[PDB]
């Protein structure tokens, strides 16, 4: 995670519970850690005037 | 006590399941096989030199 | 907290882009494959809905009820007592 | 305000005029797509509503249910 | 209250004979084309009822939800 | 007082003069005008749809819901 | 009152060992032709039980549900 | 033991597994062949659950039901006095 002085680029926050008392710094959450998965499909034409898919 | 932290790092045999994936074989005909492989960490080091997430 | 259509989470899983379904009651936290969160509302009871979650293999969750604990409830009772 | 009938209301769905349906319980929060504005009720359990609102791309919200506070119902328990 | 039977008013809607009718719980309330106004009662869940009423192009109206408005009875209770 | 299944019995060779219905009983109105009494064990739809089938005339009727009076007399009784 | 399995119930109505089926809530009180008897829960709503009941040619019994009892309410409220 | 979802519970299923199962409204504990156990939660009513279960011979039971004793209810409520 990652959290900021009045949106500034500050120290990254390392994982689990840090309990550090600060309220004019703000955190955004997410960077979630995993592989993810992004697909993609169409019809395209060919050098020799086809269509696949 | 609050500048530092510490991942476990398995070190059990682990395995990985495949699914259907397609061939085709000298002769022109197209199979369909499946497979696992079972795989062990050799050196405890160099691993997260590479991997760099220690996530499997 | 992007609190998202009926119709859309079931045209977009349709579409093949969703992993995990918490579901408790009518609220489902949706979570695609791009690793974003959000929740959705089923309108009614849609007697199709688990097939069509199921026959696309997204991985479905189930959440246990929460039993209004007796030491707190009878507390309550007898806060006025 | 405007109160029309479940029964017509299935007839211009099929003549297909409407966007956005809000369903709490029994209500239809209706908005159609000419900006026209109206409401029903659903009489009885239906089999077949979410087919024929799907299939020709109708537009649906539900909007959660109404938890009261706890605190509010004990102390008007009091007296 | 001229209640009319709900067989005899399915075996009538086979004769085509009714206009409308407002539904509210299991109890109908219906009004026939011949001018006429009665009654009738469900015995249990049937399935099929809204489906020939559809086919029948008939009229049906849905009631709003009927609500013991909860703001006398309890002071009432402690009345 | 009677058997659910050889009720079914009973209403297939249409001796059944009329069904009236009220709650989870039925009241037995046949050709013979012989009455008597039958419990449904559990949620049945095909019952209303064998009945419909052979044109016996099937009435229910509203509740006899516990009287207000009597429901402000239980809580203020004790 | 020995308890018996729901899938050993099945086991021996479909191949017809039983003729007394006492049904009540969702509790089976059974009995075969050996006069022998026991107990049995069925695990959720089944649309095809009676079917399978009917089709084997069993026969049923079944009876009221309980009324209920007024008395520990007599008690509480009361004393 | 590791709570596990649905959708890998019919998977387990349908490969002809799973040995002994207990049914509680929607809480479900589970017993396989190789004498692991686990619990499971069913998410939406399902009509054809049990039928499927049944077709792979699976031993299925179920459980009493909890009714409270009214003299605990007198208990609870007398404890004003």
């Amino acid at each position: 995670g990652v959290v900021t002085r009045f949106g500034k680029f500050s120290h990254l926050v390392e994982p689990g519970l840090n309990w550090k008392p600060t309220f004019i710094d703000e955190v955004k959450p997410v960077n979630v850690e995993a592989v993810r998965e992004l697909a993609a499909s169409g019809v395209m034409l060919t050098s020799d005037e086809n269509v696949v898919r | 006590p609050f500048i530092e932290t510490v991942k476990m790092l398995d070190a059990r045999i682990q395995t990985m399941d495949n699914q259907a994936d397609r061939f085709v074989t000298k002769e022109k005909k197209d199979l369909i096989v499946d497979s696992y492989i079972k795989w062990r960490i050799s050196d405890f080091s160099r691993y997260y030199l590479a991997t760099g997430g220690g996530d499997i | 907290g992007r609190k998202v259509d009926y119709s859309t989470f079931l045209q977009e899983v349709n579409n093949d882009q969703v992993r995990e379904a918490r579901i408790n009651g009518r609220e489902i936290n949706v979570t695609k494959k791009d690793s974003n969160r959000y929740t959705t509302y089923i309108p009614v009871q849609d007697p199709k809905l688990l097939d069509n979650l199921l026959t696309k293999n997204v991985k479905v969750v189930g959440e246990p009820p929460e039993e209004p604990s007796l030491l707190a409830s009878i507390f309550i009772s007898w806060f006025p007592m």
